[PDB]
């Protein structure tokens, strides 16, 4: 009926606590966000589910 | 031989009755616990 709800944040998975790839990372911009909109919708889903 | 415990992140969640109701919020800190709140 449901699947465990995964929350990730792409800004420390794809670097941890390194700022310097963080601004880097805000070149791309959009895509972290896109991504976590994403993990929050199947996350919500499985409440409702 | 240390044990490195790589530092207490998690995600800020805020709480809202009725933003247009009232001004006041709560908030969770997801996946930590409290002794990493007054000591934070
Ligand atoms: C939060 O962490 C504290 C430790 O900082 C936990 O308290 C410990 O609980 C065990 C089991 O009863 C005791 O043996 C220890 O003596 C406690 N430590 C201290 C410093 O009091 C507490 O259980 C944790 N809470 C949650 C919800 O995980
Ligand atoms: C919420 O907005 C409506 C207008 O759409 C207003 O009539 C109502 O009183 C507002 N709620 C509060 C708690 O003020």
């Amino acid at each position: 009926v449901s699947m465990t709800k995964t929350s990730v944040d792409c800004t420390m998975y794809i670097c941890g606590d390194s700022t310097e790839c963080s601004n880097l990372l805000l070149q791309y911009g959009s895509f972290c966000t896109q991504l976590n909109r994403a993990l929050t919708g199947i996350a919500v889903e499985q409440d409702k589910n | 031989i240390l044990d490195i415990t790589p530092c207490s992140f998690g995600g800020v969640s805020v709480i809202t009755p009725g933003t247009n109701t009232s001004n006041q919020v709560a908030v969770l800190y997801q996946g930590v616990n409290c002794t990493e709140v007054p000591v934070a």
